[PDB]
């Protein structure tokens, strides 16, 4: 049995880390939902 | 029980002690999440149960209560934050360029952000603090890094 615990509200921080790369990637979507990598 | 706007940790107990499955986005009285969390189970928030309402595998999306409430896009420009929920973490902002996933159907944005799985639902969002979307579905990069499509659903 799942339940749920409140973590935050939904705002947008000034002075957040600002970090990740921005990649361009070739992918497929398969009907179970799940992504690949195509090359 | 708890209806409030907000982010929400998913746990069980079916696993050791209690475990984080995923996260989701509380809204207009609807809770949004990913289709793999909690893989269309109902949940619990306090005495209150919350029963799914709509739901596709392959969009790896469901909500609770309603239907899909939350439209805003990626404008395919500016930066955004993952309001990343890791689990036994504080909630923390992190602030990124998407990138983008090149698919046969179209282009989606994508965070290049490295997390556990139990971060999954986590919310993307924009400069206005609008939910655009989703982490925690998508692909495993040469590195091993994780890099998620930016998963929104479509408001009726
Ligand atoms: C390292 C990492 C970070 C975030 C999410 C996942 C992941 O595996 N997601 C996921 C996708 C689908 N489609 C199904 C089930 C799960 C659990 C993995």
């Amino acid at each position: 049995d799942m339940y749920i615990e409140r973590a935050g509200d939904i705002t947008w921080e000034k002075d957040a880390e600002v970090t990740g790369n921005s990649p361009r990637l070739d992918v497929a979507l398969d009907e179970s939902g799940d992504f690949s990598l195509v090359e | 029980g708890e209806t409030t706007d907000g982010v929400y940790r998913v746990m069980t107990r079916r696993l050791l002690g209690s475990t984080q499955v995923g996260v989701g986005v509380m809204q207009e009285g609807v809770f949004h999440t990913m289709w793999h969390v909690t893989k269309g189970a109902a949940l619990r928030s306090g005495e209150g149960r919350l029963d799914p309402y709509w739901g596709d595998v392959k969009q790896d999306l469901v909500s609770y209560c309603g239907p899909w409430k939350l439209d805003a896009a990626w404008d395919g420009l500016s930066e955004v934050q993952l309001l990343a929920v890791p689990p036994g973490e504080r909630a923390k902002n992190i602030q990124t360029l998407p990138g983008i996933f090149k698919t046969k159907d179209g282009d989606i944005g994508a965070v290049a952000l490295d997390y556990p799985a139990g971060t999954s639902g986590s919310p993307i969002l924009d400069k206005c603090g609008r939910v655009i979307g989703l982490y925690g579905n998508g692909v495993v990069i040469k590195n091993g890094s994780y890099v998620s499509a930016i998963t929104q659903g479509k408001r009726e």
